[PDB]
Formats: C-alpha cells, structure tokens, sequence
C-alpha cells in the first residue's frame, strides 16, 4: 500500500541500457538459427547478473493492475524491465491477496506465467515440476557468489537471511557449512518461484565489502528447485503437515457431498 | 564484389535520378499517333 | 461481405525487412521458422518478379507486391 | 505514376510549391523511422511499426484537409497528389463515408484478416468500452491496436 | 578463446600469467589427474606399465601442487 | 451521453487524435568558427558547462557545451590545454616554448614556466599534489612547482598523463616505446616496448590505460585493427574512442577489444584535410576537434 | 511442343498467390521493381543461411 501501491513503477533499465541480444563469444563462428556459438570448445557461460532487483524501490503501479493480470514481470525480477510503468505484467512481491489470484492456476504454471513440466531437470533447474508443489530453494554455488571472500559460516547464511527476506514470508532457512549451501522455504510456492528467478546468478557482496567493484567479475549463485530433507527430525514433520493438510480438506469435502447428498 | 552485401534500396537508389531510357529518336510527322504514348510503361493505360 | 486488400504504405514494408537484417533476437524463433518454411514458395516468387522485369524502354517500374 | 520522379513523370501543379515544405518534413520522417533501430523486445519493434502507420496517417489527413475540409489546393494538384503517392486514395476514400471520417487504418476495418469476423476493437466508442468497465467492476483493458496502436478512431471520440 | 586444450603445461609454473588464466591450466592438470586415477585400480594386470603410470601420476600431482603454489 | 457531454470528453485525450492518449553514435552538431585548424580540446572538469578549444590560429575559443569569450596571448599554434580540478586554472602549453597559467576567474596569464628547450606539445596537470608535467621535443619530462626533470627516452614526447598512485606519469614518445614513471626515484619504473611513434594515450576513469600506435591499439595495467594508420579517449560507459587520420572513427569497447562501429566524417563545404586531430567526452556526449576547421558533437 | 499437348485442368480453382492473399498474415503494397529485386536478394540469402 504504502510501500506498493502509492507510487507507480520505475523504469529500472533503460532500452539502450539493456544486455545485447547475443551472448559472450565462446565459439568460432555465431550461429544464427540456434543464438550461440558454434565451432571449438564450450568454455564457461555464467556469468554474474549486472541488474538486481531493488524490491522496496523497484515496485509499483503498472499497467498490468488496472487489467487485473495474473503473473509477475520476470524482468522485474531480474531488475532488467525497461518498460517501467508501461508493463504488461506486475512488478511487486507477492501476497496473500496476489496468490489468492493465482489459486485455481498455480497447479500447472508458475507466477511468472510459465508452464510447469511433467519431472524436474536433471539438474533440478528451471522452472519445476507440477507434480510436487516445492516450496524450498537449493541456494548454491556460494563461493563464486561472494567472490571467494572466506568470512566464515554463519555470516554466509547472514547474507541469505537478508536477501531473501526481502522477496516474501518464509517458512525456514537453512545454512549447511560442510555443503556450503542454504536451503530456503517459503510460505508460498509463488514467492519460492518469485526468489528463484530473483536471485539466479545474483552476488551476496552488500557495497560495505571491498570487493563490490569486482561484483561483476565473480560465478555468480545458482538457485535450484530442492530434494526432500532426508533427516527424519524433518520426514516426520512433512507427513504431520500433510495429515493437517488431509484434515482440512475432508471437512471441505464432506460439505461437498453435504451440497450434493 | 561477393562480400559486400546487396545495398538498401532506400539509402542509395531512392534518392538518385534514374537515367535516360533507350528510347528511338522518334518521327513527329510519321508517327503522330504513337509517339505521345509508345514508350509508356502501361500503354493507353487511362483512356477509356 | 468480403473488401479489398488493404493497401500498405512502402515504408511498411521496408521497415520490416531492415529489422530482419540481424536477428539473433527470441523474438524472432517463429519468424526464423517463417524463412524456412517460405523456402518451399521462392521459386514462384522469382517467377512473378522475372516476368515483371522492366523493358528496355522504361526507367523505373512500380509492381504491386504481396508480403509478409 | 510512380514516387521516383522519372521522365514519365508529369511535373507538378501550380500550388504545389505552397505545401511543398511540409510534404517534404513528412517525408524525412518517415526516412528516419526505417533506418533499422535495432530492438529486443516485440514490444518496441511494432511501436515502430506503429509510428510508421501513425506519420504516414498524419501526411494524408493533411492532404484530405487541404482539399476538402479548406479547398485550398486544385483538383488537378490534388489527383496529381494521388497519381503520385504522397496520399493514399483508399484511405482518403474512407475518410468521406459518414462513420469512417476518422479511420485509423484499411487494416482496422477488415473483418476477414480477424479471428472472429469484427473490426478491431479501435473502432470502438471508448464510451461503450467504458461502459462495459462498469459491468465488470474492472477498468478497460484496452491501450493500443496491434495494427498501428490506435486509441480510437471512433467518430464519437 | 584459445582453448587451452591444445597445448602444453607450459613448463615453467612461474612465468604463467594472472590469475582467471591459470585457473584453467590448473583443471587442465586435474582432468588427467582424474582419469590416470581412474587407470590406478583396473585390474588390466600389467605392473610394469602401471608402475611407469605410477611414477607419472606422482610427477603431475606434483605439478598440481606448484600450480597450487603460484596461486 | 450527449453529443455536447460528448465534445467536451474527446477533448480531454492529450494529442489530438487517433494516437491521442486517453489516461552506435551518430552526429548531433557542427561547430564552426576557428579561422585554422583545432589542435585540442578540453572540458570543465565540475560543471561540464563550457569546451576550452586550442587552435592553429594562437587563439583559444571557450564554446558553450555558442562561443563565450577569445583567450589570446600566444604567438604560435597552441598544441595542448589542460583545466584543473581543485583549482580554477588552466594550464595552456604552445609551440612558443612556454607553458602559459591562466586564472579563470579574471581571464589574464598569472604565471610563465621557463627552460624547454623546444616546442611543448603536452600538459597534464597532477590531481592531488598541485604539479604540472610537461613534455615536449625536448626528450624530456619537466615537473613543475605550480622541481623534477626526468631523463626521457630518445625522441619527442608525444603524450603524457599523471595518476595519484605510482608510476605517476605515463609518457609516450616517437621511439615506440611507453614508460611508467617513478618520480620521487626521478628514473624508470617499468618500459612498454611493444608498439612498433606512440601519438596519443587514454586514462581509463579500471586504474589502467589506452596506448596507440599507427595500425594497433594496445591496453596497457589488445585491440582488433586492421589498417587505420593512427586521439583516444574513454568514457565512462567503456566504449573506447579512436580518431583515425583517414578520416575513420572507430568506436570500441575497452573490455572485449570488439570494434563494434566505425564512422566516416564529412570533410566540409580537401578531402587530405579531414582528420580528427583531438577528442574528449564529458563528465554521453563525444567532442572532437578536426582540421577541417570544425568542431563535430558526437551524441 | 505441338505434337503433344498438356491440356490445363478446369477445378483449380485455388491458385497460389489468390489464397495465400486471404490469410490474415500477408499485406498488398506498390514499390520499385529494383526494391522488389533487392528485398527478394536479402530475404533469399536469409532463407538459406
Ligand atoms: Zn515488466
Ligand atoms: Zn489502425
Ligand atoms: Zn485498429
Ligand atoms: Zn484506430
């Protein structure tokens, strides 16, 4: 309201200020049907994100809340949308009152409008799966993120806690620093897939460190979709969940057949 | 030449008068008739 | 019912064919699918600009063309 | 006949030269919007599509103004206008039936290029569209034709 | 580009340049140092040879630790 | 609705309608005015507000970024000018054997530095210690007092530069060689012997800098040229900016080498005279000075 | 070419360029031949690259 709904959105890139269509020269020769590189070796291609969201700046009004649209700007996630106020799509956190839209079509497609696929990648990336409805991010990759800056292990997990607060409620955060890497849950499945298109190839520098002009000149973080938590401290806690989830459907159902007798 | 590629159209031809036709000298006596629209790209195109 | 074509402006077309010059774009994935699937059409179409070619007799020649 | 100024070409008419400096202001615009301004988005490639409709637009209803609405060019100037290209006489030809005077495009009106067999939504009252933003509790979801951008060529607005 | 599959070590550990250059000779030492490992345990039963392949495992390792050094 | 109700409403759209609203670098300007050819150029350091253009007529014109005021007072082609950060001054050097101080508040010469020996092609003025470095066909670095003169190479010296942290000064001469030096030790502390004349240098604003040649621009803590037989200058966008003699410039990143455009300047109302002999970009905007007596805005 | 004539059929009734003008996707426009030659160029060395 205050934060969101009194301004309207900003143009966070301009048009000429945006990446060039075709990427860094990895091959020989570009190759014009498929927008890479053809000839040679494949080298890397991560490379960090020069744009980042600024949530409490970056939101507002834009032309898709006077239509009523659905989905999420996924430039204005990445910070890259230049088309500011003048937005087919929305540019703010999501809420209880945005994924109380979402409802009925959160099943098979993201917030972002995308559509979910049968399984996961192989690399559990991308967009995800309809079948499990995950609600945890695999935070990894940390080391190129913050430039192989040592700090210690729970300043890291410092860094995820306020990042990702920042992109909405959370459920838990955990930081493992033998597998140097956090594992975060959010309250919603929108906001865990909001934050993954959020902070996918981002930096956890914060400008108070002297690395901050070489941001750009790091990996880069990968946020992936997570595995199930193979502890059972937390196996027993997911079918406890699910049998409260059991029990709040039945009673929904019993007044289905309640209406229909 | 092969590397150069095929030149726009509206950069470099648009803007330059074209050039005289190959069009024959033309009797004025003899052929009175023919001569105000003979070389007329769609001939008699208007005259209904 | 039914009309008559539109007709377009020249600067119409001449503005798409030089956004196609680079296009590397994913924008453009359905637009790639387009060139190759025209592949099949383009010996018809260097049919009617061969038969159209201007005479000798003739500086400049305007031909009505159907477009993309 | 042709925009090319060839032999075959009739030269001009008297009053020409009195709407000559416009014509040619026209004219380095649209020069200017085909230069290739290289885009990513599908958004700002048919903007530019879109100013191209809206300035070639601009040139005939100056043309139609001229003639009709002030008769200040000759007939003979104003077929030699049209023999010539500079103003479109379809366009123009719309203009004087009694509901398209203030036409967007031949494309707007088709009914056969659409899915079902309608106008495009430009053709429109904005006041029936604001009506219908009444009945569903939701403010209009138009902005822009996808075939030049118009806001409403309807007569009424 | 430049691959830095085609060519050698380069002999000297010292004289290699800044550091994002090598990092990419250094996994060029690591990849044979995975797949000479791999060829320790096969039971191919040829102990001469892999005695030599011994010897050459201990001399790259060895070159891992100077690049190691450098950096 | 009425169709009286109904004017008033199409009115309230902002053009006038149907598009009325319901709710690479190119050319921008031309500058004429001096009487000869422009061999330098420099730009207020604070408010970005005015040019400071040297010329081969003695002049010096100060353009608005209209031409403001005249500063005169040399007696020959003026080759370089540079203005101070800290201070309201500015340090104009000729073929006249002199470096000439000008106090910007009252637009007259306070000072006169003596003993080149020939003509002084180059000022750059120190940012923190209130130097000036000087260099010239005297194969010599003069630093001066606003005290320290260093052995140079063994020809003229084409271009210098001045940097806070070590290596203070950068010199680049006609023996294709570019030296880094140490100025409190008055001798060399690193030489770049890798261009096969060295005409001009660039500071990036990455802590390093753009060294040239006829056909290869180097970077010095390559470039992609073919024949451009040789000023450079880089923005703060990266883009690095090359004026080529063929009339060519050729506009690159300083971060892949790629040259991503080259331009081809209209000579005037001969087509030998159409260089850009100087250039330098702002505080967006590119401003080269070239011996067809002009003076092009690059937007 | 007159001992064996091929006589044209009566029920084509579809020829190309007439129902390939119907679709929504194509539009009509009068430009130079030279234009026309030079598009045909650019677009035929674009379809085979
Ligand atoms: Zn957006
Ligand atoms: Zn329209
Ligand atoms: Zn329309
Ligand atoms: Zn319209």
């Amino acid at each position: 309201m205050t934060s969101w709904r009194d301004k309207s959105a900003k143009v966070q890139v301009k048009e000429s200020e945006l990446p060039s269509s075709i990427p860094a020269q990895t091959g020989l020769t570009f190759n014009i049907w498929y927008n890479k590189w053809s000839q040679g070796f494949a080298g890397n291609t991560r490379f960090v994100s020069p744009f980042a969201l600024q949530p409490q700046l970056h939101s507002g009004k834009t032309r898709g809340d006077n239509d009523g649209q659905l989905f999420f700007c996924l430039f204005f996630a990445k910070g890259m949308c230049c088309l500011g106020p003048k937005c087919e799509y929305l540019h703010h956190i999501p809420d209880e009152e945005d994924i109380g839209k979402l409802a009925l079509r959160t099943e098979v497609l993201d917030c972002f409008g995308r559509e979910k696929f049968a399984d996961y990648r192989e690399d559990m990336g991308g967009i995800g799966s309809f079948r499990k409805k995950n609600k945890t991010l695999y935070v990894g990759g940390i080391d190129g993120a913050l430039n192989s800056k040592h700090l210690k292990p729970a300043q890291i997990e410092s860094r995820i806690r306020f990042v990702f607060s920042r992109l909405g409620d959370i459920d838990r955060i955990r930081y493992v620093e033998s597998k140097n890497c956090g594992f975060v849950k959010f309250k919603y499945q929108a906001n865990a897939e909001f934050a993954k298109e959020a902070m996918s190839n981002q930096t956890l520098l914060l400008p108070s460190d002297k690395e901050w002009d070489d941001r750009r000149e790091g990996t880069g973080l990968l946020v992936k979709w997570a595995n199930e938590d193979p502890d059972p401290a937390a196996q027993k806690r997911l079918q406890e969940e699910l049998k409260l989830e059991s029990l709040n459907m039945m009673v929904h159902l019993i007044n289905n057949n309640t209406n229909s007798a | 030449d092969d590397d150069e590629p095929p030149l726009s159209y509206e950069q470099h031809i648009e803007n330059i008068e074209p050039l005289d036709p190959i069009n024959l000298p033309l009797d004025s006596q003899d052929d009175e008739y023919v001569k105000d629209w003979l070389y007329d790209s769609r001939p008699l195109e208007e005259d209904s | 019912l039914y009309t008559p074509k539109a007709e377009m402006p020249p600067e119409h077309l001449r503005k798409i064919i030089n956004t196609h010059s680079d296009m590397a774009s994913k924008m453009y994935n359905t637009d790639k699918k387009a060139f190759l699937g025209a592949l099949k059409y383009l010996p018809h179409a260097i049919l009617k600009l061969l038969e159209n070619m201007p005479h000798p007799w003739e500086q400049a020649k305007e031909v009505k063309v159907l477009y993309h | 006949m042709p925009r090319i100024k060839t032999r075959r070409s009739k030269p001009a008419p008297d009053g020409f030269e009195k709407i000559k400096p416009t014509l040619t202001d026209f004219e380095i615009q649209l020069r200017d919007a085909q230069k290739d301004k290289s885009s990513k988005l599908a958004a700002k490639s048919n903007e530019q599509l879109w100013e191209i409709m809206q300035l070639h637009h601009q040139r005939s209803r100056y043309i139609y103004t001229l003639y009709y609405k002030r008769k200040a060019i000759s007939k003979d100037l104003y077929d030699w206008l049209i023999k010539e290209k500079y103003a479109d006489k379809l366009l123009i030809a719309k203009w004087r039936k009694t509901g398209y005077e203030k036409l967007c495009c031949l494309r707007c009106i088709q009914k056969n290029e659409t899915n079902n067999g309608s106008t495009c939504i430009c053709r429109v009252p904005r006041a029936q569209l604001e009506e219908e933003a009444r009945k569903k509790g939701t403010q209009v979801s138009f902005h822009q034709c996808v075939h030049c951008g118009c806001r409403g060529c309807a007569s009424t607005d | 580009y430049k691959d830095y599959s085609r060519y050698q070590r380069p002999r000297n550990v010292s004289k290699v340049k800044s550091i994002k250059e090598a990092n990419e000779w250094k996994r060029q030492v690591s990849k044979e140092i995975k797949q000479k490992s791999t060829r320790i345990y096969d039971p191919s039963l040829n102990e001469m040879q892999i005695a030599e392949l011994n010897d050459e495992l201990n001399n790259l390792f060895k070159e891992w630790k100077r690049w190691q050094w450098h950096i | 609705f009425t169709k009286s109700e109904l004017k008033r409403r199409r009115k309230t759209r902002k053009g006038d309608g149907p598009w009325g609203s319901w709710s690479p670098k190119k050319v921008i300007r031309n500058y004429p005015g001096h009487p000869e050819g422009t061999t330098a150029l420099k730009f207020l350091p604070k408010t970005g507000h005015l040019i400071l253009s040297g010329g081969n007529d003695h002049t010096i014109k100060i353009w608005d970024f209209e031409c403001l005021r005249d500063f005169q007072g040399h007696n020959k082609p003026i080759k370089a000018l540079r203005f101070t950060e800290d201070c309201q001054s500015f340090l104009s050097s000729s073929f006249d054997r002199s470096v000439k101080i000008w106090d910007t508040e009252t637009g007259k010469v306070k000072t006169r530095l003596h003993l080149n020996s020939t003509p002084a092609d180059v000022e750059s003025r120190p940012t923190n210690p209130h130097e000036f470095i000087v260099g010239l066909s005297n194969s010599k670095i003069l630093h001066y007092d606003d005290v320290q003169t260093y052995d140079h190479h063994l020809s003229s010296i084409l271009a210098l530069k001045y940097f806070p942290d070590g290596s203070k000064f950068i010199s680049s001469s006609e023996d294709k060689t570019v030296r880094i030096w140490e100025n409190q030790i008055n001798v060399p502390i690193k030489q770049i012997s890798d261009t096969a004349s060295m005409p001009f240098l660039n500071v990036h604003p990455n802590y390093f800098c753009a060294q040239s040649m006829d056909n290869r621009i180097y970077s010095f803590s390559k470039y992609k040229r073919h024949p451009k037989k040789i000023h450079s200058s880089a923005g703060y966008g990266i883009s690095l900016a090359f004026s080529g003699d063929g009339r060519y410039i050729c506009s690159g990143d300083s971060k892949s080498r790629l040259f991503t455009w080259d331009w081809n300047t209209s000579r005037l109302l001969i087509p030998g005279n159409k260089p850009i002999t100087q250039v330098d970009w702002h505080p967006s905007k590119v401003i080269c000075s070239g011996a067809a007596g002009k003076i092009y805005v690059c937007d | 070419n007159e001992l064996h004539p091929t006589l044209p059929t009566n029920h084509n009734k579809t020829k190309l360029l007439k129902s390939l003008k119907n679709t929504k996707y194509f539009q009509q426009t009068t430009i130079d031949w030279v234009e026309a030659g030079l598009q045909l160029c650019r677009q035929g060395h674009n379809m085979l690259n």
